[PDB]
């Protein structure tokens, strides 16, 4: 799915870091 | 077969796996190379978070696929 | 040595630091470039929140590592 997995992963890591 | 796991720090982790490996097995193999406990690993492939009781074959993860690893605090 | 500090907004801060720098020292260097007081700065590396008492060496933070900076409101 192109860059979907990278951009989703970056956003999720970030969500994790806001916790 | 070989698969790759990319961390968000830019590192690629190479694992030797089989299609019948469960996601838990994959997480344990990541722990062996990186020290990261399975309970802090979120693996992402084809827009999905991969679930523990399923296998690589179930997700159609084939040779030289790339997973992305997200770490919990 | 050079390290990078990335905010959650995508902005990258470059710092010059030594392995013996404490996390607090690193926060003060961020303050010198950005104006953010150390007491509003939370630094993360490899899934761990960094403690002020410890040094970069203690955390195995080596040249060209990326730290993640999370900002927090001031209580008062």
């Amino acid at each position: 799915l192109g860059l979907t997995d990278l951009e989703l992963a970056q956003q999720l890591q970030q969500e994790e870091y806001q916790q | 077969m070989q698969i790759f796991v990319k961390t968000l720090t830019g590192k690629t982790i190479t694992l030797e796996v089989e299609p019948s490996d469960t996601i838990e097995n994959v997480k344990a193999k990541i722990q062996d190379k990186e020290g990261i406990p399975p309970d802090q690993q979120r693996l992402i492939f084809a827009g999905k978070q991969l679930e523990d009781g399923r296998t690589l074959s179930d997700y159609n993860i084939q040779k030289e696929s790339t997973l992305h690893l997200v770490l919990r605090l």
